[PDB]
């Protein structure tokens, strides 16, 4: 089923070819187009009062890198390395050993901000909910060494936002 | 006392000329959905001045290739052509009298086009040449057609004295004598500032900057205060010609007040245009003006050359 | 001290005219130009900030690296930066611009800007969204606000 | 001699625009900075070759076109004559010698662009 | 001598005054000048260098020229219309004190109407650039990447080896 | 340059302002895609799609997992097929809007563009609520889609889809009688059906000349 | 929104006020307060230069009325 | 009914505690209008809604003047508002 878009013909009567004529004289295509023109001036714009007011987002947005802690305080993280064999950046480099008290626990993990595509894939293939992006999204530097994130920026992130953390993952994990 | 009366014409005008590039900007903002300047001082009053400051601390670049002494006279004679061209507007008195203003506009007009020209030619670069012969080709579309439109419509004046256009509109605005002609004299002057639909030799999306793409800083400033002067200037001109405002000799603020309303109803509908339309082929522009405009300007020439002779309605002052 | 003073108040005006009156390049190499185009929609209006694409670099004062740059790319770059006059601000914008991002490891493409050229914020994301550019931007000015170019002059 | 002292003072405030636009300013110039613009790649020929002219039979027109400006200028005091069937008898014709020239351009292609 | 350099570009600036105002016309003095690259490779051996501890080395060019040819060819590389004149010390001098009261940095100083006018000196028994591992750059080969900025466009793609070396006072 | 679409160094022969001979020179933005394909697991290599065409992408997401999907013999779920295609129709809209009002823009009308982007945001928190990302989501994926859609989705997409008509119809206002718009696109780069067909052109490229095709 | 567009064009609206005021008012304070003389042709600035010649301050400006003939 | 949009913008200046509160609220965040107080940091932070505006402008916040060493009264960034408020007033949640 198809339909034509420039397939039509003018009428060719006294009354329309006038018309026509007066259309040409006396630009009537162009005032309507300067009262669209108008019509907008009187309307009430669209832009938000950034920083004082921010765009909408979801629990689903995803940002900033954080590592989270059980109740307790222990570490999430176990060192399983599913994030960094999923993570199609290579983004994501990890060392682990046995802890003093024999706990499998990382020695390093470092995330290079600058190679992460920020895809998300870290966070569904950990199977402890350690690695998760969280919502911050202003967190620009002044210099390129800033975004190359250690183990101990990862657990300060997670400490500083895991109370909003928590909620947007208390909003989304029956979706998952 | 000279030297105070020019000083109050140029000082103002300048302060106009910075102050409609933040009207043109909130305009065109609040015509797209948005706001425009707001931030910089209240709603965005302190945006001129920080676009001059930073714009006159800036370094200034002077080509490799380029011609260094046309490119320095280039913008000097755009800004001082654009100043001079105000002094024999009557508002209602002009700074300067002249027996015949209307033929001085048209004579420092047609030399103004010699900036953008020289610009380009001593920018020694592509984009700058191809402006530069877009001006020629534009100023070749609008010269004859607007001369004569000019001599059709003050054929009722009875002079080229612009001071006399206020005791001929005394009861009646001339657009009501002369509408064909006010509409074709306002394209003309679209046309003839460089103000799209006809903004052809800057050329953005087509030729980067165009004429003066080489150009920055103050340099670069100098050119964008002439061409906002050109406009205010030219609706100013038109206002006088053909919406004329009533003087009374011992309450001359009441003609200032309302010559200065229309002539901003004239800019913001400059404005307007700009916002509501695209940009022409530059050889469109040069059929419009010789395939439509000419022919029609022709037979009113002669319309308006017997009329008064049929009707007895001749003017006084041979 | 009377001088210190002037100094300091002319390096004050200076600085709030430059970040107050900033005119990005008409740039964009990628993915993150629509999200630079989105932060010029009326939603967040750039130009209400005093933001202004110009197309020509010498009316330009800020670069904004949009994209990923790649090695046939970098000399046309490396060209534009050149040829914008003095004082000028470098943006890295994106994974792509930050470090090479998806790409790093790719033969064709310079694994950051900042190998080309000096680079003054960094806004990270895959692309990062029109506020954070937004953030990124308003960074820039008040790290402009900070620069003290007459009182070093006067302490010389 | 006022507006002489006119056109001195504007073109004196021209001048000192330019002059504190280049003397106030740190310059920092090299030679890649100060090269011609063409979009971040090197122009292959010069700017100064020949640049064909399409409508060059345009322009040609445009100076006779001028001159009948200059003729029908004085029109206003014209219809001031006591003799002004002899003076409108004029003006029409030089006004229809004037649409015929065009006429016959248009009818002749001399008025379409080279290609 | 280079791209940033106080000598090849402080030359090159005299031209927008017109003359050239030389000492004794630039006849007495012998100038040995070495290019910048030279120098920072001879110093980055140097800290790799086990047995220059506490040597001292002088690190000259390869030709030794009078200040007269010097800056003849200086002007001719530039395309630039070379017009000497002979102005006394004292003279001189003075046109310096007057440029130093600049604020900013000056135009030239006394101290360096005196540096410019002084021969240089000649040190044998000091190691050198060839005892590192360099072999010192002649101008004639570097000269035109730092003078063809003060070319007119007229001159602007002339080559290099167009504009015939100058003498050089050597032994 | 402005109307370079990013970066295109057309190399352009021309007599006047007449031209004689376009050259098209690419590659200022190839990065290697094909081969870092070869270098990930199939579901590594998907949000490389995302990133081809960075206006259209779950419409590139659906071409790489409607590929993977015939290779390895399997079917989508129902509500997963009605999702891509209601998400692919919203991608589509969100593309020809840039293509339009970009287009406009390059012609010399400023003001539609700004009209439109504001739908556009709208459409990007779309995209957000369904997979967190504005622009490269990588939602549609092999086996279906990612994540099922949050409660309240459909009755903000049906709110913006009841009122997207009258933006069409002003900017339609704007353009499609406007006498300059016509003489700026009209008898403009014809291409004639057998021409467009051998060149391997695509989509409205062979609708425009009246080919009937359509996938 | 509209109506904070209105400041910018209130500013150009005064700034354009000036030159004709100020011509206006400088006119009056330089001609006696009444509307400096127009001279188009030869004949009005016979009248002046006359004028001149008689007030005896040597401005034009200055009327001697009917008390100057006795 | 101009008189009534007079009437509410003397009003609008009114209810920021006067013309001095009226200036500082106008220079500091550029925009005058009054909302509803939804609650206060301990950082100093306040935050307003008015669910009459349209969605995007019916949140905001008015940032402290003084946080842990800087003084705030002109230099802010949305990296001030700590998570919880980050939380309500980016709209992913509907309770303070
Ligand atoms: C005896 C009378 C002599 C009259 C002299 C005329 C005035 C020019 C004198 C200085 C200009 C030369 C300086 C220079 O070349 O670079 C300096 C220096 C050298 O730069 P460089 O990189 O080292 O090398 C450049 C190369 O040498 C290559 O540099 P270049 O390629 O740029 O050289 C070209 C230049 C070099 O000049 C020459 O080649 C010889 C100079 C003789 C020119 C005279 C020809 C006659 C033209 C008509 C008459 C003009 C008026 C003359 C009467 C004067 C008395 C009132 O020639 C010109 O451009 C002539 C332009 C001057 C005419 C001004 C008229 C304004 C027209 C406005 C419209 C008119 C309205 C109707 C009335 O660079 C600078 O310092 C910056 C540029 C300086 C420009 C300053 C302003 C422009 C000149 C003043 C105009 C005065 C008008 C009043
Ligand atoms: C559609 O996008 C675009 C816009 O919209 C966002 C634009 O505005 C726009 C125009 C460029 C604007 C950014 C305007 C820039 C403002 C000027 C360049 C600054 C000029 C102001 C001064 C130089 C005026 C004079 C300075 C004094 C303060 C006046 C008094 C003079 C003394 C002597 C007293 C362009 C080209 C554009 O493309
Ligand atoms: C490190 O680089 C250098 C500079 O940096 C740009 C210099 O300016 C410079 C010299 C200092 C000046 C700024 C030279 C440039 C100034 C000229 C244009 C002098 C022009 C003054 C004249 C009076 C022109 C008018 C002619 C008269 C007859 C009147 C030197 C030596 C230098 O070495
Ligand atoms: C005579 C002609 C030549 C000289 C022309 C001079 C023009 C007049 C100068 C204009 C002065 C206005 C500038 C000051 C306005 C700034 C307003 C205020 O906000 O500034 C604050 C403080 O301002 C600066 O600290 C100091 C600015 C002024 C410096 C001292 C004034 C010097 C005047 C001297 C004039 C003489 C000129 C030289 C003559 C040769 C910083 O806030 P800001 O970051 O913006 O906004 C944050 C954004 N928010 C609000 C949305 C969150
Ligand atoms: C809006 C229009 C009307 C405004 C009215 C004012 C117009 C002002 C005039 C236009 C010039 C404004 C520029 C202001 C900056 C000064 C520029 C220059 O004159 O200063 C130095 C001039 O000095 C010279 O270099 C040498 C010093 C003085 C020369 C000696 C000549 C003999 C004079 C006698 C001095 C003895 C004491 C003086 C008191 C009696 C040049 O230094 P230079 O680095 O190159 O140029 C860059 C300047 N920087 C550093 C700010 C970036
Ligand atoms: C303030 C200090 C005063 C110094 C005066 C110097 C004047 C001069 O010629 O120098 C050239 C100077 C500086 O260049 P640089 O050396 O590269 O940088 C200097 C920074 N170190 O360049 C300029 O700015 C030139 C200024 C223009 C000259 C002004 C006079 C021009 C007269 C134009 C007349 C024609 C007008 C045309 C329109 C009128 C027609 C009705
Ligand atoms: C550029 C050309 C400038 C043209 C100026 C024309 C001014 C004008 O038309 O006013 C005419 C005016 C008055 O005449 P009327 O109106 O008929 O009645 C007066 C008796 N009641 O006449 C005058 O005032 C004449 C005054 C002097 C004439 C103008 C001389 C200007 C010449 C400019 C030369 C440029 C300088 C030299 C170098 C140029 C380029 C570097
Ligand atoms: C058309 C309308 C506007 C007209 C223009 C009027 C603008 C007036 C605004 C005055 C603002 C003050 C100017 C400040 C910028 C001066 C240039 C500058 O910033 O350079 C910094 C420079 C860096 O020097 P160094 O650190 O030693 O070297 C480092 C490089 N290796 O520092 C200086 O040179 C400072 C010198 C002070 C400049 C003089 C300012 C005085 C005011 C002059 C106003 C002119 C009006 C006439
Ligand atoms: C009783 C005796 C009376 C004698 C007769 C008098 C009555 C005569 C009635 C006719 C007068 C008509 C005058 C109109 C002049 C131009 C008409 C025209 O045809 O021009 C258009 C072109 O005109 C334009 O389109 C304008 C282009 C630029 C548009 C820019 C924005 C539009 C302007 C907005 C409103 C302007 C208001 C003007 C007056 C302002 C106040 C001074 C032709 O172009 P095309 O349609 O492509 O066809 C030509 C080839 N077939
Ligand atoms: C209207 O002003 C603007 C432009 O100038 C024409 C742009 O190029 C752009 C960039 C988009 C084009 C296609 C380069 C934007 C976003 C814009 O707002
Ligand atoms: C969608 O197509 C694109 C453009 O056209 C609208 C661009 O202008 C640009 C870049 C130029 C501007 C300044 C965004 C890019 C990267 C692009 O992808
Ligand atoms: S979001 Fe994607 S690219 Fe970034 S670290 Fe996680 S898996 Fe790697
Ligand atoms: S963050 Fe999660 S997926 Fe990654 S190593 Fe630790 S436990 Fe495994
Ligand atoms: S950083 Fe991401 S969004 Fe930006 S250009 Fe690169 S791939 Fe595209």
């Amino acid at each position: 089923t198809y339909k034509f878009v420039n397939m039509r013909e003018p009428s060719m009567d006294m009354k329309s070819v006038t018309d026509r004529a007066a259309q040409t004289l006396l630009w009537t295509e162009l005032v309507r187009g300067l009262g669209m023109t108008l019509s907008y001036l009187f309307r009430e714009p669209a832009t938000i009062n950034y920083p004082f007011e921010k765009g909408p987002l979801s629990p689903r947005f995803r940002g900033e890198h954080a590592l989270r802690r059980y109740p307790s305080g222990e570490e999430r993280c176990i060192a399983c390395k599913l994030c960094e064999a999923v993570c199609p950046a290579q983004a994501i480099t990890i060392e682990a050993e046995p802890r003093a008290d024999g706990s499998r626990r990382t020695t390093r993990y470092d995330i290079d901000m600058t190679k992460c595509i920020y895809c998300g894939f870290c966070q569904e293939a950990c199977p402890v909910d350690a690695i998760v992006e969280g919502p911050n999204f202003e967190f620009s530097t002044e210099t390129h060494e800033e975004l190359l994130y250690n183990k101990e920026k990862l657990l300060n992130n997670g400490d500083k936002w895991e109370a909003e953390i928590a909620a947007n993952i208390q909003a989304d994990y029956l979706y998952r | 006392m000279f030297m105070i009366n020019i000083l109050s014409l140029i000082i103002p005008i300048l302060l106009a000329v910075a102050f409609l590039t933040l009207v043109e900007r909130k305009v065109l903002g609040y015509m797209q959905l948005r706001k425009g300047p707001n931030v910089v001082g209240p709603y965005g009053l302190l945006q001129p001045i920080a676009d001059a400051l930073k714009l006159f601390t800036k370094e200034p670049l002077r080509p490799a290739t380029s011609s260094i002494s046309m490119f320095i006279i280039a913008p000097i004679l755009a800004l001082s052509l654009a100043l001079t061209m105000w002094v024999p507007l009557p508002m209602p008195y002009p700074l300067i009298n002249m027996n015949l203003g209307v033929l001085f506009m048209l004579a420092m007009s047609s030399l103004a086009v010699y900036s953008i020209l020289w610009s380009g030619w001593a920018s020694n670069s592509k984009y700058a040449l191809i402006g530069a012969l877009r001006a020629v080709a534009q100023t070749i579309s609008y010269e004859v057609t607007l001369a004569i439109i000019l001599l059709s419509v003050l054929l009722m004046n009875g002079s080229y004295t612009l001071s006399t256009l206020i005791t001929t509109q005394e009861h009646i605005w001339m657009i009501f004598t002369s509408w064909p002609l006010a509409m074709m004299w306002f394209i003309s002057t679209l046309a003839e500032t460089n103000r799209a639909p006809f903004d052809l030799t800057e050329g953005e999306s087509e030729l980067v900057s165009g004429f003066n793409v080489e150009y920055a800083a103050g340099p670069f400033a100098m050119f964008f205060m002439a061409e906002y002067a050109n406009i205010i200037m030219m609706n100013a001109f038109t206002a006088i010609l053909f919406l004329g405002a009533s003087h009374d000799p011992h309450t001359p603020e009441l003609y200032t007040i309302n010559f200065v309303l229309k002539t901003l109803a004239l800019t913001i509908t400059f404005l307007w245009i700009r916002a509501s339309y695209p940009r022409f082929r530059y050889d469109q522009l040069m059929h419009l003006l010789w395939k439509s405009f000419l022919p029609l300007t022709l037979a009113l020439c002669m319309w308006h050359i017997s009329l008064p002779i049929m009707t007895a309605s001749i003017p006084p002052q041979s | 001290s009377r001088g210190e003073y002037v100094v300091a108040k002319l390096d004050d005006l200076v600085n709030w005219a430059r970040r107050s009156s900033l005119w990005p390049m008409t740039f964009g190499l990628a993915c993150c130009a629509v999200e630079m185009m989105h932060m010029a929609a009326p939603r967040y209006d750039m130009d209400r900030f005093g933001v202004v694409f110009r197309a020509s670099p010498r009316q330009s004062d800020v670069m904004i690296v949009a994209g990923t740059l790649t090695n046939k790319m970098a000399p046309a770059l490396r060209k534009v930066y050149d040829q914008m006059p003095e004082p000028r601000y470098v943006v890295s914008m994106g994974s792509c611009a930050n470090g090479g991002g998806y790409y790093h490891y790719s033969y064709s493409v310079v694994r950051g800007c900042d190998r080309i050229v000096p680079v003054d914020i960094y806004v990270p994301g895959c692309p990062p969204t029109a506020e954070a550019l937004l953030y990124g931007i308003l960074q820039l000015q008040r790290k402009i606000k900070r620069e003290k170019r007459l009182r070093i002059w006067y302490r010389r | 001699m006022n507006i002489m002292l006119t056109l001195l003072t504007n073109v004196t405030l021209a001048s000192l625009l330019v002059l504190i636009a280049f003397w106030l300013p740190q310059l920092n110039a090299y030679s890649e900075k100060t090269s011609p613009y063409e979009c971040g790649f090197d122009p292959m020929g010069s700017a100064r070759l020949p640049f064909s002219m399409k409508f060059f039979l345009v322009a040609i027109t445009f100076l006779l076109f001028d001159l009948e400006i200059a003729l029908l200028l004085p029109l206003p005091w014209a219809s001031q004559t006591n003799n002004l069937k002899t003076m409108l008898t004029m003006a029409l014709f030089l006004l229809i010698l004037l649409a015929a020239s065009l006429a016959y351009e248009w009818t002749q292609k001399g008025l379409e662009w080279a290609e | 001598f280079g791209r940033e350099d106080r000598f090849l570009n402080y030359f090159a600036s005299m031209r927008w005054f017109g003359g050239v105002p030389l000492i004794s016309l630039g006849k007495e003095t012998v100038k040995q000048p070495v290019y910048i690259v030279d120098v920072s490779k001879g110093i980055i051996n140097a800290i790799k260098d086990p047995d220059a501890k506490g040597k001292t080395f002088a690190f000259v060019g390869p030709n030794r020229y009078l200040l007269f040819d010097l800056v003849q060819y200086i002007f001719a590389v530039a395309y630039r219309p070379f017009l000497p004149y002979p102005l006394p010390h004292f003279a001189y001098r003075w046109v310096g004190r007057l440029f130093e009261v600049s604020p900013f940095e000056p135009w030239t100083t006394r101290d360096k109407v005196e540096r410019v006018h002084m021969s240089d000196m000649t040190l044998p028994h000091l190691p050198g650039l060839e005892d590192l591992g360099i072999q010192a750059t002649p101008l004639e080969l570097k000269a035109i990447e730092v003078l063809r900025r003060h070319r007119t466009y007229r001159w602007l793609t002339s080559e290099m080896e167009d504009v015939k070396p100058a003498k050089t006072v050597n032994i | 340059h402005p109307a370079a679409h990013g970066v295109l160094r057309l190399v352009m022969e021309l007599s006047g302002e007449m031209v004689r001979k376009c050259d098209p020179h690419i590659g200022l933005l190839h990065r290697g895609t094909e081969k870092l394909i070869e270098y990930k697991t199939y579901l590594q290599a998907l949000p490389y799609f995302d990133r081809l065409d960075y206006v259209s992408m779950m419409c590139n997401e659906q071409a790489y997992s409607l590929a993977v999907e015939k290779l390895l013999n399997i079917q989508p779920p129902p509500r997963a097929q009605w999702i891509r295609v209601l998400f692919g129709e919203i991608t589509r809209l969100l593309n020809h809007i840039m293509a339009v009002t970009t287009h406009a823009l390059d012609i010399g009308a400023m003001t539609p563009f700004f009209w439109m982007f504001e739908e556009r945001e709208k459409m990007f928190e779309f995209y957000e609520r369904v997979s967190g990302a504005r622009m490269h989501a990588a939602y549609i994926r092999p086996g279906g889609v990612h994540q099922d859609l949050p409660l309240g989705l459909l009755d903000d997409i049906y709110e913006f889809s009841k009122n997207f008509s009258f933006r069409i119809d002003e900017l339609e206002e704007m353009l499609t009688n406007n006498r300059i718009w016509r003489n700026r696109t009209v008898d403009i780069g014809v291409v004639t059906a057998e021409d467009a067909l051998n060149y391997g052109f695509s989509g409205v490229m062979l609708r425009g000349s009246g080919i009937q095709w359509d996938l | 929104m509209w109506f904070e567009i209105l400041p910018g064009i209130a500013v150009m609206a005064a700034c354009l006020f000036i030159p004709g005021m100020a011509t206006a008012h400088i006119h009056k304070f330089t001609n006696g307060g009444k509307e400096k003389r127009v001279a188009h042709f030869s004949y009005q600035w016979n009248l002046m230069e006359r004028d001149r010649r008689i007030s005896g301050v040597n401005r034009y400006h200055v009327t001697k009325g009917l008390e100057n003939i006795d | 009914e101009l008189v009534q949009v007079l009437r509410r913008g003397l009003q609008q200046v009114s209810g920021h505690g006067g013309l001095r509160g009226y200036l500082r609220v106008l220079f500091r965040a550029n925009d005058v209008r009054v909302g509803t107080l939804v609650g206060e940091d301990k950082y100093g932070n306040k935050y307003y809604e008015d669910n009459k505006q349209f969605f995007g402008r019916h949140r905001w916040v008015i940032y402290t003047t003084e946080m842990n060493g800087r003084d705030t009264f002109w230099d802010v960034d949305g990296s001030m508002v700590p998570p919880e408020w980050h939380r309500w007033l980016h709209c992913m949640t509907d309770d303070p």
